[PDB]
């Protein structure tokens, strides 16, 4: 039933283990992503926009998933170190252009007929 | 007059900058074909002053051929910025001008001029040689259809 | 041919890869669940997700099979079983000029042990099924985006990624770049709802539930 | 001259000071990361990277975990150091 | 017999002067290898029947010519190459013992076309 | 069957290695590119004086489109609805409602040139010969909006291009 098949966890805790030094990895990388690419964005502000998109991988409590969202989050920091993205692909996670979708109830009614 | 002298000017200097810009390309895809096809000695076009030359500092116009993929979008802009003023861009093809067969898959701009301000338009899929001929032809007539320095002039 | 409309039918190359099928699965029944040969005279070997390495190793070097031209590796991927991914590779053997299909099963968490060591061919073949489909392969060299966007999220080949994708590029003057927004279409993608009510093939027919 | 343990002491809780979301107040000694500090392991990660710069030293992620309070990081780093003052 | 093979005709396929006694001192090796891996399995069961029939072929006809025709492997040197992977071959389904049924089967509605 | 390319066994006797000994020395294979170079130099070249002339095409060539109408001025349009429902890039898009004289007939036929291919899918899938591939294809324009076609641009080709649509269709209906 329950049996499936690793390929880098067995508990969270290694699992956990697995995104800690990929925060230490990306939390070593700000420095010098803004600064090579030239962005004008700050080097906390991409430290937390790193530190927000580990949030939002956070309700999984599967350690079969959270690997599978390892090696995706381990399939982009080389792509930026060694300039394989663009301005237009790093700055993508500051979104910036979009306006702000209303959230309350009155400003969606207002905006339009969904939800 | 004070108007003709600038009128005098301006033909001259737009004379033969329908007669000596120089193409440009980017050649994604099988509209590259006709790119160069017409290069060939067919439908010749170097006796109409144009040369394929990319050099994207040294050419006139840029003939935007083939499909638009988002993943290049970065690469033809920076070309377009680096590329001086003055400076054209021909959409040759479906795809290229208005996404074609693709327009509705991922990974595909709807169209170049939702990412560069796109000049003249050939369609074809491709558009065969001489209809681009006939565009770049429409170009140069556009070309003279200018009144930079009485713009400037009135001003 | 006294029949021009069909397709001529041959049965010395259907029984003899017929037989060459029961020869693969003799040799190692311990990964091939099932084998099924084909009226277009394509045999096909249907195999287990640990059994990739060693069918493909025999089928590379053995003296009656000698299938070493990798032709392709790709997914099929059915929402309607549990294994959605359904792997599949393409064998190709010059001194028997056949054409062998080895199909496995996987879900999206269950990873495959590379083949590159069976053949360097699959490098690629390799990169794209992980960007197009997701599934991922197990000690593989590389397993990097070679056919989307940079920063490209999902897997656009699986059957959740619609044809227009979520993501669409336009150049702003604000921030001077292409950027990025939600997917809008001036048209959007008609329907053609084209599956007759009328049965067409008895001999196909599904079995009834 | 050699690198004590009131330097140890001071500099670990320095950068600890200096980092945005610590406050002054709920500091002391013992200043428990989790259950007395209070913060998350992502954070704790976030600390150990400060102490990195501080101190111009490498840890490993085997012992990143157990570093829960300033006194381990005082003792763990001052164990391997050599330094006893 | 015959002259030297000046070229093989495949690059990096290089030629081979002893092409009759290095086929068979390799069909030995291979012979050895067979012998760990029980007679039982089809594998040893289908091994063998190729094994004792062309290292008579070899055995008997000398020449590389006739060798040739009779195998219907091209070139020697190809043969002794393709008989070489045979010997890897052979090493790594001594450590796999894929004889043992299935490791299971498949799931209920795994197969079957159309869906 | 096969051929060998690349050997050659080239003759290590004296006169053979003069011959190569004085190709390398006095260069001799790149004279021969010079006067093949310059034969090609004196012959009159292919190039074709547009638009003064043009090049040859085909009465099956396929261009700008067109919406035909029969020898009284009728739509051959009926929105039987084919042409869409073939058309691989959707490109096409029609509506019918009542005509005046109880007909229903059509209202929007919209080829969106950008999004057309070209393949003249349409023109064979029409059981009418209404919608046809012309012989035209200098219609390049400076705006995106231009080649988004609509009813009437469609109706106007087809009154323009309409001898010349007619006598090649005439000239090829026994082929199709
Ligand atoms: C500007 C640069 C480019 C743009 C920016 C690019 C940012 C890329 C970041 C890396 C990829 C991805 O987005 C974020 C990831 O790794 S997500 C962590 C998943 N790992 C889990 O285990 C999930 C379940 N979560 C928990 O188990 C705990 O809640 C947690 C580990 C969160 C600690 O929570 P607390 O306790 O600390
Ligand atoms: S317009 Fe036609 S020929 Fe040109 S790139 Fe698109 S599909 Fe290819
Ligand atoms: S053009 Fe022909 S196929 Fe298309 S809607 Fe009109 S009659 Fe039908
Ligand atoms: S020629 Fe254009 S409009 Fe006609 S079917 Fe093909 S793509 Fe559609």
């Amino acid at each position: 039933g329950t049996s499936v098949k690793p390929i880098f966890s067995r508990d969270m805790n290694e699992a956990k283990r697995r995104v800690r030094e990929l925060y230490r990895a990306w939390y070593r990388e700000v420095p010098n992503t803004v600064h090579l690419f030239q962005l004008d964005i700050s080097v906390k502000q991409g430290r937390d926009k790193v530190r927000e998109m580990f949030m939002k991988n956070a309700h999984v409590t599967d350690p079969r998933v959270v690997d599978l969202l390892v090696i995706k989050g381990k399939m982009e920091l080389e792509e930026t170190i060694n300039v394989w993205k663009q301005r237009t692909h790093i700055m993508r996670f500051f979104h910036e252009t979009e306006a702000p979708r209303p959230t309350d109830f009155l400003s969606k009614f207002y905006v339009g007929h969904d939800p | 007059r004070g108007e003709y002298v600038v009128a005098k000017l301006d033909d001259l200097v737009n004379w033969a900058r329908r007669s000596s810009l120089w193409p440009m390309t980017f050649g994604l895809a099988c509209c590259a074909v006709e790119m160069m096809h017409m290069a060939a000695p067919r439908y010749d076009m170097d006796r109409f002053g144009v040369v394929f030359r990319a050099s994207p500092r040294q050419s006139d116009v840029m003939i935007v051929a083939g499909t638009l993929t988002n993943k290049m979008a970065p690469a033809l802009r920076k070309v377009y910025d680096q590329m001086p003023e003055p400076r054209y861009v021909v959409s040759m093809g479906s795809c290229a001008n208005g996404g074609g067969y693709y327009h509705y898959s991922y990974s595909v701009v709807r169209g170049c001029d939702r990412i560069v301000p796109v000049d003249i338009y050939v369609p074809g899929c491709p558009p065969t040689a001489e209809a681009l001929l006939y565009g770049i032809l429409q170009l140069q007539r556009k070309i003279k259809r200018e009144k930079r320095l009485r713009i400037w002039y009135r001003r | 041919d006294t029949r021009p409309t069909i397709r001529p039918r041959n049965d010395v190359v259907h029984k003899q890869l017929s037989a060459f099928g029961q020869y693969v699965a003799e040799i190692l029944p311990k990964y091939v669940q099932q084998v099924q040969v084909s009226c277009f005279n394509e045999l096909e070997i249907f195999i287990h997700p640990d059994g990739v390495i060693p069918v493909l190793t025999f089928l590379r070097d053995h003296t009656n099979a000698q299938f070493k031209s990798l032709a392709d590796l790709t997914a099929v991927d059915v929402p309607t079983r549990q294994n959605r991914f359904e792997i599949v590779y393409n064998l190709l053997s010059l001194r028997f000029n056949s054409q062998i299909r080895v199909k496995t099963y996987t879900d999206e968490l269950t990873p495959i042990e590379s083949s590159v060591t069976v053949y360097k061919a699959a490098n690629w073949y390799e990169r794209e099924i992980w960007d197009m489909f997701g599934v991922f392969f197990a000690n593989h060299p590389d397993l990097r985006r070679i056919l989307t966007g940079y920063g490209f999220e999902g897997h656009p080949f699986r059957k959740d990624f619609p044809l227009s994708g979520y993501v669409e590029l336009r150049y702003d003057d604000e921030v001077k770049r292409v950027v990025a927004e939600p997917v809008e279409l001036a048209q959007e993608f008609r329907k053609f709802d084209l599956n007759s009510p009328w049965e067409a093939f008895p001999a196909y027919r599904q079995p009834p539930e | 001259p050699p690198l004590t343990l009131e330097a140890i002491k001071d500099r670990v809780l320095y950068v600890l000071k200096l980092y945005d979301k610590i406050d002054p107040e709920k500091l002391s000694v013992n200043s428990h990361f989790m259950k007395d500090l209070g913060l998350d392991s992502l954070d704790q990660v976030e600390i150990i990277m400060a102490m990195e710069d501080e101190f111009g030293f490498e840890i490993p992620d085997i012992d990143a975990e157990k570093l829960m309070c300033p006194q381990e990081i005082v003792d763990y780093i001052a164990d391997k150091k050599d330094v006893y003052e | 017999a015959g002259l030297l093979k000046k070229t093989t005709g495949l690059v990096g396929l290089a030629v081979c002067e002893t092409p009759h006694e290095r086929l068979k001192i390799l069909y030995t090796k291979i012979l050895d290898v067979l012998g760990q891996i029980p007679k039982n399995a089809a594998y040893r069961k289908y091994t063998e029947q190729i094994t004792n029939e062309k290292l008579g072929m070899v055995k008997a006809e000398p020449d590389v010519k006739k060798l040739e025709e009779q195998l219907q492997g091209g070139q020697i040197e190809e043969v002794i190459l393709q008989a070489e992977n045979e010997l890897s071959l052979a090493r790594k389904m001594l450590r796999w013992k894929p004889w043992e049924p299935l490791v299971e089967e498949p799931p209920a509605n795994q197969w079957k076309w159309p869906i | 069957t096969y051929k060998f390319v690349n050997m050659r066994e080239p003759s290590m006797d004296m006169k053979s290695v003069t011959d190569r000994a004085a190709q390398t020395l006095l260069w001799t294979e790149l004279v021969r590119g010079l006067g093949m170079t310059l034969s090609y130099l004196f012959r009159e070249p292919a190039t074709i004086n547009y638009p003064f002339e043009k090049g040859p095409l085909s009465p099956r060539f396929r261009g700008e489109h067109a919406l035909r109408r029969y020898p009284s001025g009728e739509e051959r349009c009926i929105a039987c609805k084919l042409c869409e429902a073939v058309c691989p890039a959707q490109a096409i898009t029609i509506e019918a409602e009542p005509r005046a004289d109880g007909s229903r007939r059509t209202t929007r036929y919209d080829i969106d040139m950008t999004k057309c291919i070209y393949c003249g899918f349409c023109q064979e899938a029409c059981p009418v010969d209404a919608i046809v591939e012309g012989p035209n294809f200098e219609f390049s324009t400076e705006t995106h909006e231009e080649l988004l076609y609509n009813k009437e641009k469609l109706l106007n080709n087809g009154d323009k291009w309409e001898a010349e649509i007619a006598a090649n269709i005439q000239a090829d209906y026994l082929y199709r």
